[PDB]
């Protein structure tokens, strides 16, 4: 209807009539409650509460019943969710979606999802429960008493940050949570959180990562939730300020998370204390993580990654009061034998549990757990077979069967393992466009040793430039970037630094010679100047004074670490802006993750406002929206789905506009 | 004492069911089966669940334990089986019970005397009410309200005597040209019936009329499609004081604001029309297809119950 | 309803097939097709071939799962199809 | 001459016909008939690491003929299996480039190289002539890419059901063809 | 072509085919010449002997019968062939 200024507005006039006053009263508020109007405001709320005053129920009112009432007037906007939702899928069947090739909504196969019920996995007791009962500490001494092999599950973080783009949404991840429950009853730990997933969640696929957490928590209430927490920034992209770490470990331990593995990008132990003392005070668990590079083996690839560096470095994360030692072989450099030597060695020298951490890049990773197992491994870090392998974590599945006639047995469940393969197996396939060009074992890790990603990143970059075909300058350039540093460990950021050089280095032509000759009029990239500032820690070797000087060009490097340079984020100033671009009232977790990624949650928000809840969405109908003819059901509480079918799309009109014909919960509407 | 309901039908009964039972500020449950994937009374309740995955959709609707395990898995403290379906069902109403389900409705006896044809006289001939052998008959029957309180009443009768085969066409509310005493001995009988089982809820008592006289046919027991046509001139819900009667309220009370038995009147009169998809061209007989456009009426006297017609 | 006479031909959207409806044969690949060899309202036997479709210069023999009555054919001779396009249905 | 490897003489319970034995008996009677070579075809992968150290322990004590060890690595567990064999005293094992390797195919003969390192015996090859290998074939495989095999990962359920190569995708295949895709589990339990 | 997904002749990423002159070849003296200096019976004689673990591989063979349909052709295979020769003289066999 067209609703035009020039006459007494009138849209409908309701009339209710019953054998008592109470009963005609109560049928007026349900019309009222039963009609919507949506695009303008009404009178409706108003005339809700008019009928549901009780001054009004029992008769007797005069002339000045609406001057003296004052809760007859309320602030309720009454949120149309429905319409944004509508809109949403309306906008990515159009024009498409970011890094998805626009064609048609793909056919997918049936993904049948395994359930387990509520009040069974309420009576389950693992390691959660363990935690509650005993404490940090004793669950520590509790993993030091298994024989078994215990294991952590990464299929909902680093399995997919490898394979898939950190792609994985909360929507595939809470379906199977209640299987996921049950199969992982007698694991260690399940990691769901940190890395890249933060960020991404917010930013990519406009959800709260912090839902995700609260609704995994729920969900499942048995097993210890571990996250990966970098010791400089925790989750975020810079550096921040001591009490942001503080507070950020505060959030995520209410929130649920249960094991921190505190790893720092250089094996800095300086920059590991504010983590682990923020972990400490949360009554949570702090893993002190020795990064792994170079090679045990050979005794003439460093001088200085030896055996004894990684024990003086054990023996001093044990002396700083971590819980458990893990082991993060980021680049899957930790060849079968020296994997056998090095935790054999640390068994002996700490009396911490050690958590090894590799990934299958090099196709050498089921070995080196089962070498690893040999030398007494407490707990190793696994993916579900159909999100395992290359750049991901090695298969549990393969490695449950692996060890048959060994010694050790893998604590878990097969049948439940297989049966969460195959379900993901089919989801995976919801997220085509986001994966890996990598599509088999790569072994060259072990000369330039680019971790996780990286060495696919950086070709797309190679080649974003204009190095695509001398990418093998780049794989040698970046070896010897590695070397003019010092030899550092390399994961983010570092890892970015050295590859940042090597690029820029094979592009301006430069030698390891030629970059002090001609570096005082060179202007180095962003990355390595700030590394040689200091801005991400100490290296073990230091800086070379020359180099330092060529990259710096005058400017000052800090001898402290970056965290004590920098001002306390006054939280209340936080709050008091967020509250001001709002509705209103904020939340803690709303305040730490602005100061995280203030851009990146800005925006968020931005969605929120425009599109409502996009995490409720199935994957397919959030990357590709609707077909036509197709009927889409979205999930919210039990008996509580909103029905969509798409009938057509108009042709453009003298706007650009296309009219959407809709049908949502039988109504038909208009986008 | 009702939190939340489930209705154990669908169309246009299911969503009557809702609006009375949002009226009485109870939250609201329906089921649907695999073709009513789309009927409307799966989205004017609360909660919707689908009943029989696997089951047929039109044997879903009548799956005893299934709709049972809907209402347990959902905190429904009452269900309301609407009409024609598990409203005559005994075991139905035992299996509520047994499950702490309230069913609104007669009590486990009143459908077990009722549903048998002969048992269904058996009662009658303990009540004095006649049957044995007819010709230019009229049929009425009286719709009869009893609480768990002991006050059972009347509604009127309703003049269903417009009709085909098995099957009623037309009902009018009051009966027309029946003298003011002999609809009067025919709701006093109805009543002589009702008040001797001690009967509980909504019910109809079916009489064929030839001259003047009344004769017992069958009963009921539970709320009728051409229910409404006498609420409107009686003032009276009916389907409001079923679920009324399951939270053990009195009649006379509060909360029914029922009128004294002399205090019930008829008020002008009322005509029901039921619209099916059936024609004379394929005599009286279902059709498939969208439908592409649905024009409704409204305005005063006017009733509308609606329930499976609209959009397309 | 305005039936449009021959001016598409293949450009004709078919239904999506239920996936968990055991009656429904829905497209495994896209293609062309071939030949119709069942009508709607006919019984055949498990196995029978019911359809020819083509996809990359390959042509592919559809047939029936079961025995029973087809109850509706979606496609015709010459007509384009895509992955989990219904084309088949049978009690 | 070559055995098929079938069953898993790990387990006393899986068969009473494929023992360690049973294959002891093959070898002895395939060297009577004057092979040059004993050779183990694992057509479906199902040489566990320690039935390989156990198996060629044995063989190498019954016969003296050198062993040909084939496997694929459709379990994931292909290398381990190859390590172990090479610890029992394997003499020649099937490899592939690591491009062309994995999963289905042969283990990857790059990675098995550097698995090597530290353990007393090592592979007779040249790495740095591999990592070429497999960049090329990297390439050449670009030009194969409507060929690809369904499977991405590895199949632990190949240990039950004990489908060779790539049949448990192409009976898949041929499942959804006759209507059954919705219950290949009753497929690969029948097949058991 | 047929089962080739009809899209234009693609770009793809130049392979420089890696080449070993024909005349370094003729001075390799691998397992094809052991079989010819002392017949069957005595390279299985040599294979016992021998302490490192030797390899066949399966690239032109199995590899690709396993993972592209058998569908890999002699110009690819016969464009390394060169290389291959040089990378694998001192393997066992070529599957
Ligand atoms: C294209 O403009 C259609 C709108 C799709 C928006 C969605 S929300 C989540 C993804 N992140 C993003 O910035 N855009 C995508
Ligand atoms: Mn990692
Ligand atoms: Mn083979």
């Amino acid at each position: 209807a067209e609703i035009s200024p020039y006459y007494d507005s009138l849209l409908v006039k309701l009339s209710t009539h019953a054998i008592s006053f109470k009963q005609a009263e109560e049928k007026m508020v349900r019309s009222l409650r039963e009609m919507r109007i949506r695009g303008v405001k009404t009178n409706i709320p108003f005339l809700i509460n008019v009928m549901k005053n009780k001054k009004f129920t029992s008769g007797d009112y005069t002339t000045k019943f609406i001057e003296e009432t004052p809760e007859l007037f309320d602030i309720q906007p009454s949120l149309d969710r429905g319409t944004k939702t509508l809109e949403y899928i309306g906008n990515v069947t159009i024009n498409g979606f970011p890094n998805v090739e626009k064609r048609p909504k793909p056919d997918y196969e049936l993904a049948s999802i395994p359930t387990v019920s509520s009040s069974k996995i309420a009576s389950f007791s693992g390691t959660k429960q363990l935690l509650d009962e005993v404490g940090p500490k004793g669950v520590a001494e509790w993993v030091k008493k298994q024989d078994d092999v215990l294991l952590t599950d990464t299929t909902f973080r680093d399995a997919h940050q490898s394979l898939l783009a950190t792609r994985v949404r909360t929507k595939d991840m809470i379906n199977i949570a209640s299987k996921t429950a049950d199969v992982f009853k007698d694991g260690f730990s399940l990691e769901m959180w940190g890395g890249t997933t933060f960020d991404v969640a917010y930013n990519f696929l406009k959800e709260n990562p912090w839902e995700r957490l609260e609704r995994l928590r729920k969900a499942i209430p048995n097993v210890l939730f571990q996250m990966l927490l970098r010791a400089s920034n925790a989750v975020g992209y810079k550096n921040y300020p001591d009490n942001v770490i503080h507070k950020f470990v505060q959030e995520s331990a209410k929130a649920g998370i249960d094991v921190f593995r505190i790893f720092d990008s250089l094996n800095w132990v300086d920059q590991m204390k504010v983590a682990n003392e923020a972990v400490q005070e949360a009554g949570k668990i702090s893993e002190g993580t020795i990064c792994y590079t170079g090679d045990i083996l050979n005794p003439e690839r460093s001088n200085i990654y030896t055996l004894e560096y990684y024990v003086k470095l054990a023996k001093e994360l044990e002396r700083e009061g971590f819980h458990i030692l893990a082991i993060k072989d980021m680049a899957g450099l930790l060849k079968p034998k020296a994997a056998y030597e090095l935790i054999g060695e640390l068994k002996s020298a700490v009396d911490l549990p050690i958590h090894l951490h590799t990934h299958d890049t090099s196709g050498n990773g089921l070995l080196t757990y089962k070498q690893a197992i040999d030398a007494g491994v407490d707990i190793i870090d696994t993916a579900v077979a159909s999100m395992s392998g290359l750049t991901s974590q090695p298969s549990a599945n393969s490695l449950y069967y692996a060890l048959n006639g060994f010694p050790r047995h893998l604590r878990t469940d097969i049948e439940g393992m297989e049966s969460l393969s195959h379900y993901w197996s089919t989801v995976r396939t919801y997220y085509s466009d986001f994966e890996s060009d990598i599509k088999s074992p790569n072994t060259e890790i072990y000369q330039h040793e680019m971790p996780g990603g990286q060495y696919s990143n950086l070709s797309q970059q190679a080649k974003s430039l204009g190095l695509g075909e001398r990418f093998d300058e780049v794989k040698d350039m970046y070896r010897r970037v590695n070397f003019l540093f010092g030899d550092i460990v390399k994961v983010t950021p570092s890892s970015k630094v050295v590859g940042d050089m090597a690029l820029y280095m094979v592009q301006n032509d430069l030698d390891e010679q030629s970059v002090i000759t001609d570096g005082y009029k060179l202007d180095f990239p962003e990355s390595v100047v700030s590394f040689f500032k200091g801005e991400i820690g100490q290296p073990v070797n230091g800086f070379n004074k020359d180099l330092q000087a060529v990259i710096l060009k005058g400017q000052e490097a800090l001898t402290a670490r970056p965290g004590e340079y920098l001002e306390p984020v006054d939280f209340e100033k936080v709050r008091e802006l967020l509250e001001e671009e709002q509705q209103g009232p904020v939340t803690e977790q709303d305040i730490i993750s602005y100061v995280l990624y203030p851009k990146v949650y800005e925006q968020y928000i931005q969605t929120r406002n425009q599109y409502g809840n996009l995490s409720l969405l199935d994957t397919p109908t959030f990357f590709f929206g609707m077909r036509n003819g197709e009927t889409v059901e979205i999930e919210i509480d039990k008996g509580k789905r909103l029905i969509i079918k798409l009938e057509t799309i108009s042709e453009p009109d003298e706007n650009g506009n296309r009219t959407i014909y809709y049908a949502m919960n039988g109504q038909a509407r208009r986008i | 004492q009702i939190k939340k309901l489930l209705v154990a039908n669908r169309g246009e009964i299911a969503i009557r069911i809702f609006r009375a039972a949002a009226e009485l500020d109870i939250s609201t449950v329906a089921i649907y089966s695999n073709e009513d994937k789309s009927s409307l009374h799966r989205y004017k309740a609360d909660e919707s669940y689908l009943v029989g995955s696997d089951l047929g959709p039109a044997e879903s609707y009548l799956n005893i334990e299934r709709i049972i395990d809907v209402a347990k898995q959902a905190n429904v403290d009452a269900i309301h089986p609407g009409y024609g379906f598990l409203s005559e069902n005994e075991q139905f109403a035992r299996r509520c019970a047994e499950e702490g389900i309230k069913f609104i409705g007669p009590h486990l006896e009143h459908l077990d005397m009722f549903g048998d044809k002969v048992k269904a006289r058996t009662t009658a001939i303990k009540a004095d009410l006649p049957v044995i052998p007819i010709d230019n008959p009229k049929h009425i029957e009286v719709q009869v309200i009893g609480d768990e309180h002991g006050n059972i009443v009347h509604l009127f009768e309703r003049d269903c005597s417009v009709q085909r085969r098995h099957q009623k066409v037309v009902e009018v509310a009051p009966s027309v040209g029946l003298s003011p005493t002999l609809r009067q001995r025919i709701c006093d009988a109805a009543i002589q019936l009702m008040e001797n089982i001690k009967y509980v809820n909504a019910g109809t008592v079916e009489f064929l009329v030839s001259g003047d006289e009344f004769f017992f046919i069958e009963v009921n027991p539970r709320v009728q499609v051409e229910h409404t046509i006498t609420e409107m001139v009686t003032g009276i819900d009916i389907v409001k004081t079923q679920i009324l009667v399951a939270a053990g309220a009195d009649l006379f009370g509060e909360e029914i604001n029922m009128p004294q038995q002399k205090d019930i009147t008829t008020l002008g009169y009322a005509i029901q029309c039921r619209i099916t998809t059936e024609d004379p061209l394929n005599d009286f007989m279902p059709d498939t297809g969208t439908i592409i456009a649905y024009r409704s009426s409204g305005g005063f006297g006017v009733r509308l119950d609606a329930g499976d017609g609209f959009q397309g | 309803y305005i039936k449009d006479e021959n001016v598409h031909t293949n450009a004709n959207v078919k239904p999506k097939a239920d996936k968990s409806n055991p009656s429904h044969i829905g497209a495994q690949m896209p293609g062309s097709v071939t030949e119709v060899k069942v009508s709607v309202g006919e019984t055949v036997k498990a196995n029978q071939p019911l359809l020819i479709t083509e996809a990359m210069k390959m042509e592919t023999t559809i047939q029936a799962p079961f025995d029973g009555v087809i109850k509706q054919v979606t496609v015709n001779n010459g007509d384009t199809i895509a992955t989990g396009d219904l084309l088949i249905e049978i009690e």
